[PDB]
């Protein structure tokens, strides 16, 4: 699954740990409630939003793997089932929130094809900012414009 | 010689007098609002009147 | 509801959040169960043996509401029971020692009203120490003589 | 009966009390769990191999008193057993890894007489080291030469 970060008791968002080693949006800040991941220097990358850092000897096997396949289908989340089609990612209307800052989306078959940042609404169906890989390795933005993070 | 003693010996003592003074009421008035009831409102008016 | 005051694997005392904020004996020392209600730099009143400081908006309604509503008879008491004596709360023989301060008393209704420091007998059944308020609305002590800090 | 060790994540060591004394190994290093049981310091002994220390008197209700007999028979253990042959303790093939150096073997009337430090494999059986007792009562090591410290 993924790790999540804890601001003053409360839920802020979650650190995914995809891939092979350790990331965590710029948007929200906070600390990790979990001791063995935060003993080292952790360096950033603030063009797009994500944080690189290393992981420990024993998270190579159990973190989950992206691979960028894009069938436009109807995939699955925590709330609700967002999908792909125009080159888009959309949910309808009264979801997620402030500490929903980094949760991401899968597939049928069980790995990664997305990370949320967040966003708003402008129209019908709420579009959601992401960071999503493409065929050629690139981590193109998709981000209607007037949405703040989430 | 004197003239310099006797002028910091009057402005050490008025500045020590309101320091005291000010130490004095400060404690003399923070052990007064201590009654703060949650539930109630102030507890008599007149001493947030006297203050604000 | 209930939060303790240990030092070192002993019990010393237990705290509570009054209707907005929090209160503790002074002379219980050490360790508290939390680390949200521990950041906070509390302000100490030394005439009242209670010091006090606000809780943010985390706690906003895990407190519990205060009256000064005795009238004549039995209410409930985390170690048994209490009697209304003309305002003279006590506690049964035997019951009650050290490691018991900050205990709070609860009504019919689920109101607090009493606050503990100490004990003292007289006679047939042992007194205790009180921190409430009265109708007017401003608190009180009502300490047995002899009655040293638990 | 038996209190880990705090690395990292993970545990390195071990370490149990006596007669109202404390055990450590020298090659085990890390805080240790509980809160009364760290703040007592350590006069230690690094080439006797076993850092002692006295313990707080509310811990009178869980040691242990011995003799120092050692009579023929079988010994139970947290992996299965260990045998008493040659006047030596020696584990079986396999069984037996890192990080146990610290725990205590029990007989079946249940007296500590011998804590567990290193290990020496030979062929099959695997001799460990082992501190026990004089019937005068001096710590005694029957280290093989050719050791390995778990």
């Amino acid at each position: 699954k993924t790790f999540p970060i804890m601001l003053n008791g409360q839920v802020n968002g979650y650190a995914c740990v995809v891939g092979g080693r350790l990331m965590k949006p710029l948007h929200v800040e906070g600390k990790i409630d979990n001791e063995q991941l935060a003993a080292v220097k952790l360096k950033k990358a603030s063009m797009y939003d994500l944080e690189y850092g290393d992981v420990p000897q024993n998270m190579k096997s159990d973190t989950l793997q992206y691979t960028s396949d894009k069938p436009p289908g109807f995939y699955n989340w925590h709330h609700g089932a967002v999908q792909y089609e125009n080159g888009r990612f959309t949910v309808p209307r009264g979801v997620g929130g402030k500490g929903d800052s980094g949760r991401p989306i899968l597939d049928n078959r069980g790995r990664v094809v997305a990370i949320v940042l967040g966003g708003a609404n402008e129209g019908t169906r709420t579009a959601l900012s992401v960071v999503t890989w493409n065929q050629k390795g690139v981590t193109i933005r998709d981000t209607p414009e007037g949405s703040e993070p989430w | 010689v004197y003239t310099v003693i006797v002028l910091c010996g009057v402005a050490l003592a008025i500045l020590v007098g309101t320091a005291s003074s000010a130490a004095c009421i400060a404690k003399a008035r923070r052990d007064c609002l201590t009654p703060y009831a949650l539930a109630p409102n102030a507890t008599v008016p007149t001493a947030l009147a006297v203050l604000c």
